[PDB]
């Protein structure tokens, strides 16, 4: 089907940080437009990096001009070598008729582009960038440009995992006041809704087999039954002697860093203390 | 304080001694938790004694 | 890897420290929940995308 | 009974220290009657009320004397040297007759609760 | 109502350091605190896209050694780079010569950069040692005397990608130098009293967070099975040990750093209490089914 | 899978070529679940006639185990040893479903054994076919399964299933709702502080205003 | 100086055979390395003296107790320490002024 | 005497953790009077 397309989290980071330079640059919101490249192994296309090109606006149309791409383009050809142009990534919702006018150029530079949507007002849970293939269409008369929704993969390098952690685990939750358990007792509410949603669907369709809706397979309910018999994991004596000796030992901790916020509280107040009510 | 040991006279056998260190540790913790808490009302006291110009005249 | 202890004859190869099972536990539920989730989607993708998509209004 | 409401209503809180405490330890601990005085000897004096005027500090020893001495009757070794410690550290410029039976009997009550008479502050 | 606060399209001071005021930076460069003072900035704070751009590029380096440039402003004591941009640098792993192709490729890239709309300078370099830690040898303090002594803002980055890579924490180190002059742990190197070390900060947008929490969603499985505090119990026991040695450092001062002390211990405490809260919450949802 | 590969024959056949099938069903190793095999109208027609045995036999294999096969020992045919063998397998799965330490003293009344050495080679060899993961422990005459794969299900037992996952699901609903009320009160807690402190400095600066005269 | 060795072999196979035992019988090291009880456990005395040996010895039984126990509570020494700062600091600020 | 692993330890813990929190409670609210005192801005 196509091509298997290879999204890395690299491209929707540097889509972000132009959103959110052009948002504060401007004060009201503006559309951006740039680039995506990567490699192409025959089926397979896969996307490394993305850097802007400068777009032209005239009338109220968009157009993307050749000689900056054309002089951008070996530029970073020495320090990238195996890495060729892809397609080009904007800002917005639906796909407008001036999607397909930006995107006859982009046909015209090379003969099969990609499109990368980034959605920032998005209110659902799915990804807000989608890929979409370019088909010309047979019909005679205006041969729109169709675009074909495909599937984006997740695949990441060695250090990706450890990068968005290790920048994940801060987040500047301290100086904005947002409140650290307004991100721990957060980010881990998605994933236990995640669970419920995949055991409801599972139910569900238990469900419609007792009814009937859908043929009974003798196979997946033995699976089921497996997966109920196995919920109270761990209800051992060892068990519970190590989970309440955790508690005590987090609770003594807790009880050492509390006793100093106390004591900090006490000296500030003698300090304070020491020049109201008494001289010196 | 030199040999942590324990004599036991009906079989006239000295035995090692081995110290919990988790339990000696949540006891001091503890008892320097309430330690501090003494002090601190005390000192609380003193404030409120001291601010009125109580001094046995 | 293991040690031995004579007085009871006893030899001892390998010991779990209850927490690091009880994750590992999860973890193969998780595993479970996932496949038995591929499995029904790949018997009847068409009843499974119905009800996924019933559930998301 | 008389001084348990009036105390109650003249406090602006219950964690004030007022003249009349010092009285009604007194009352109390002249005849024996000592469960009554508890509620106002288990709370922690916070602020002293300047009564706009008098108030010596004889008031204020003789409370910290009578608690300590009600605490020692019922067994309560832990508070009542809390209480004779308190007594004895008040700033004074000369001998007073009431701290004198403030650290005669602190001596034997660390002596009671601990091994060794505590060093005062 | 689930999340309360939510976002449309409100943000806080966490958005607001991505500006540009140009009379602001135009006042401190004329102001000039730092050069009257050696002990100036100590807190250095990169964006994440630079960090992964740097990774992206030490690795891509292999075995052999890489080096690029930094954009980013200075605001009063602290230090904001927020760009990554590398260079077409080639030579042997343990030395590297910038040739007329890295002279002719950072003046293009700002040009290109300014076209765009970006508006930062240059605030620095970054360096990849493979294997031999994160310290700055001779030419690198000789390259950096000379670069701080020149153009006053300045910060150099150095990072150990098979390190990094083999132990799974970034190796990001930010220094500074003290001039010539001003005299007043084998690690570190032998030049030890001519350079000195800073602290490292990171920072994401409103947006960036979005996606990135977003992004990372796709992780339910470790995210309920993890069981932190049984992994960073080394971590813990050391931010403890120093917890120790500041409280004694304030206890001497006493005889504010006090505040300092403060504050981590309520990081670490508040940690702990995560941990807990955690794995609470697991047995509360896993233990206690089906009886 | 096995029983693919011995479900194709039992079409054509009827009698005692069937009740053979079944019997060979029953002795060939890696077959533990008789789901689709029972599920035939061939099997389920011998009820009448003289091959009820052979039916009662599969049934306790489905879903029964080895004290079942005690009552009713006269009434079905002799077992050969792999029989035997592939039926206590399938009581020692059964009975690791329910609870996930088994002590060695319920595996020997279950079981029907005299030594616990011969137990232990069972227990080896079960863990051997691969039908549960676990390991023994002498010291305490236990044995610990981590994983046991699911046995027979009938279509009457369903309902009870729905019953756990419902429970499941409730509880998880309990653990949300309990979290959305926590931050919020987090949250306020903080905007309060804030606000307390923000009103202290207004009254100093107001204060200064009044002072600076 | 043939009294050094006869000695310094039975050290070496005495440490290379209570390596994988917690608690070993003192006659059995002694059919192991041909000598007596008596010389045995002046061998094991001076060998635990020295710092070489991670074990005691539980003369009633004749036992030798290995030391393959003490896991790694670092953590409760470091809040021990963390608790006297704390005490301290306490006596700092509670006697400032008052 | 006991090992530290008894739910009602935890519960004695908890009991300190409270009185803890309810003093430094009164700390703040005794310091809070102090920094809008009238005669503490003139120092």
């Amino acid at each position: 089907g196509s091509v298997s397309v290879a999204l890395h989290p690299l491209v929707i980071l540097n889509i972000s940080d132009h959103w959110i330079r052009m948002r504060s640059q401007e004060g009201r919101p503006v559309q951006v437009i740039g680039a995506l490249i990567g490699k192409q192994e025959g089926r397979n296309i896969e996307v490394m990096n993305s850097f802007e090109l400068l777009s032209h606006t005239v009338e109220e149309k968009i157009i993307i001009d050749k000689e900056y791409y054309y002089t951008k383009e070996e530029q970073f050809k020495q320090v990238f070598k195996e890495l060729e142009f892809l397609g080009w990534y904007t800002t917005g919702g639906p796909p407008d008729p001036s999607d397909i006018h930006v995107h006859k150029q982009v046909c015209e530079i090379i003969e099969s582009p990609l499109f990368l949507k980034l959605n920032p007002m998005t209110k659902h849970t799915d990804l807000p960038v989608s890929v979409f293939e370019s088909v010309i269409d047979i019909i005679n008369g205006e041969a729109t440009m169709l675009f074909a929704e495909l599937t984006y993969t997740l695949a990441t390098e060695e250090a990706e995992r450890i990068g968005v952690d290790h920048v994940a685990r801060m987040t500047a939750t301290g100086s904005g006041e947002n409140s650290t358990v307004a991100e721990h007792l957060i980010a881990q509410h998605s994933a236990i809704k995640m669970l419920h949603s995949r055991v409801k669907l599972i139910l569900e369709y238990v469900k419609a087999s007792e009814a009937g809706e859908v043929p009974f397979n003798h196979e997946i309910l033995r699976e089921a039954y497996a997966l109920c018999h196995c919920l109270p994991v761990l209800s051992t004596d060892k068990f519970k002697t190590d989970f309440y000796d955790q508690c005590n030992d987090v609770g003594l901790m807790a009880y050492l860093g509390t006793i100093t916020k106390t004591c900090n509280t006490m000296n500030q107040f003698v300090n304070k203390f020491n020049v109201l009510y008494d001289r010196q | 304080g030199l040999i942590s040991a324990r004599v036991d006279s009906h079989s006239k056998i000295l035995y090692a001694r081995d110290v919990d260190q988790r339990s000696t540790t949540f006891e001091k913790s503890l008892l320097m938790g309430k330690e501090f808490q003494r002090r601190a009302k005390a000192m609380m006291l003193r404030a409120a004694v001291l601010r009125n110009q109580i001094h046995v005249k | 890897n293991g040690f031995i202890d004579q007085i009871d004859g006893i030899v001892h190869f390998e010991t779990r420290e209850a927490l690091p099972t009880w994750d590992k536990q999860i973890q193969s539920l998780c595993f479970q929940v996932n496949n038995l989730l591929e499995k029904i989607s790949q018997t009847a993708p068409e009843w499974t995308a119905q009800a996924m998509e019933a559930q998301m209004a | 009974g008389i001084l348990k409401q009036a105390i109650d209503k003249m406090q602006m809180n219950t964690n004030q220290l007022t003249s009349i405490h010092a009285d009604l330890c007194q009352l109390c601990l002249l005849a024996k009657c000592f469960k009554p005085a508890l509620p106002y000897l288990d709370v922690d004096m916070m602020d002293i009320c300047k009564e706009n005027g008098a108030y010596d500090a004889k008031h204020f020893l003789c409370y910290y004397y009578y608690g300590g001495m009600i605490y020692t009757g019922l067994k309560n070794f832990e508070r009542a040297l809390y209480f004779y410690e308190q007594a004895i550290t008040t700033p004074a410029m000369a001998v007073s007759h009431i701290m004198l039976e403030s650290y005669k009997k602190y001596i034997l009550v660390s002596l009671i609760l601990l091994g060794k008479v505590q060093q005062l502050p | 109502t689930w999340e309360l606060a939510n976002n449309m399209q409100e943000a806080q001071s966490i958005d607001e350091i991505y500006k540009y005021d140009k009379k602001q930076q135009q006042e401190i460069l004329a102001a000039k605190p730092w050069t009257k003072d050696h002990h100036y900035f100590k807190y250095c704070k990169i964006s994440a896209l630079a960090l992964l751009k740097m990774v992206m590029h030490a690795r891509s380096g292999g075995n052999l050694a890489v080096m690029g440039l930094m954009l980013g402003k200075v605001d009063g004591e602290t230090m904001i780079i927020m760009d990554s941009f590398a260079l077409p640098v080639e030579g042997t792993e343990t030395r590297v010569n910038a040739q007329a192709a890295a002279y002719e490729y950072m003046a293009a890239y700002i040009e290109n950069a300014k076209q765009v709309g970006r508006l930062e300078n240059a605030i620095g370099w970054y360096h990849s040692h493979p294997g031999y830690g994160c310290w700055l040898s001779g030419i690198n303090v000789s390259t950096q005397m000379l670069n701080q002594q020149f153009q006053e803002p300045f910060v150099a980055v150095v990072i150990d990608p098979t390190r990094t890579i083999s132990a799974g924490k970034v190796n990001l180190g930010a220094f500074r130098t003290y001039p010539k002059g001003y005299k007043p742990i084998e690690d570190f190197g032998v030049h030890c009293k001519q350079y000195y070390a800073l602290e490292v900060s990171y920072f994401k947008s409103s947006l960036d967070r979005k996606l990135l929490e977003l992004l990372w969603n796709k992780y339910w499985v470790n995210t309920l099975s993890s069981s932190s505090l049984l992994t960073n119990a080394d971590y813990t026991t050391g931010q403890v040990f120093d917890l120790s040695e500041k409280l004694e450092q304030s206890e001497a001062q006493l005889g504010d750093k006090l505040a300092k002390a403060t504050r981590d211990s309520c990081k670490t405490t508040i940690e702990a209490i995560h941990g807990l809260m955690s794995q609470v919450i697991k047995d509360k949802l896993f233990n206690q089914i089906n009886i | 899978n096995l029983l693919e590969q011995f479900i194709l024959l039992a079409k054509g056949t009827s009698g005692s070529a069937l009740t053979a099938l079944i019997s060979q069903v029953l002795e060939a190793p890696g077959v533990y679940v008789f789901g689709e095999l029972l599920e035939l109208a061939n099997v389920q027609e011998l009820a009448e006639g003289a091959n009820a045995a052979y039916l009662q036999l599969l049934n306790l294999f489905a879903y029964g185990t080895y004290p079942d096969y005690i009552a009713n020992k006269e009434s079905l045919p002799e077992l050969s040893t792999a029989q035997q063998n592939k039926l206590k397998h399938l009581t020692i799965v059964s009975l690791a479903s329910r609870m996930k330490c088994i002590p060695y003293s319920v595996l020997l009344k279950d079981l029907e054994m005299r030594n616990l050495r011969e137990l232990e080679d069972l227990i080896i060899e079960a863990v051997y076919t691969d039908i549960i993961q676990g390991k023994l422990d002498q010291r305490n005459q236990l044995l610990e399964v981590d994983f046991c794969i699911g046995r027979d299900i009938r279509k009457k037992d369903i309902n009870n299933i729905v019953k756990t996952l419902h429970e499941w699901c409730d509880g998880c609903e309990a653990v949300l709702l309990g979290i959305e009320q926590q931050v919020l009160r987090a949250n306020q807690y903080k905007e309060n502080h804030n606000r307390t402190q923000q009103q202290v400095e207004a009254e100093v600066t107001n204060i200064k205003k009044t002072l600076k005269a | 100086h043939i009294e050094e060795l006869l000695r310094n072999i039975r050290t070496q196979v005495l440490i290379k055979l209570i390596k994988p035992y917690t608690r070993i019988h003192i006659p059995f090291i002694s059919k192991e390395l041909n000598i007596d009880v008596a010389d045995v456990e002046s061998l094991l005395v001076q060998c635990i003296l020295d710092n070489t040996i991670h074990g005691r010895i539980d003369q009633v039984n004749q036992l030798l107790e290995l030391d393959h126990q003490k896991r790694g509570g670092a953590r409760y020494t470091a809040l021990d320490k963390w608790t006297n700062q704390l005490n301290s600091l306490n006596q700092a600020v509670v006697s400032k002024l008052a | 005497p006991e090992k530290y692993n008894n739910p009602a330890m935890l519960h004695n813990i908890d009991q300190e953790m409270l009185k803890c929190i309810e003093l430094d409670e009164r700390l703040k609210a005794m310091d809070q009077e102090i920094t809008v005192n009238p005669q503490f801005v003139q120092k």
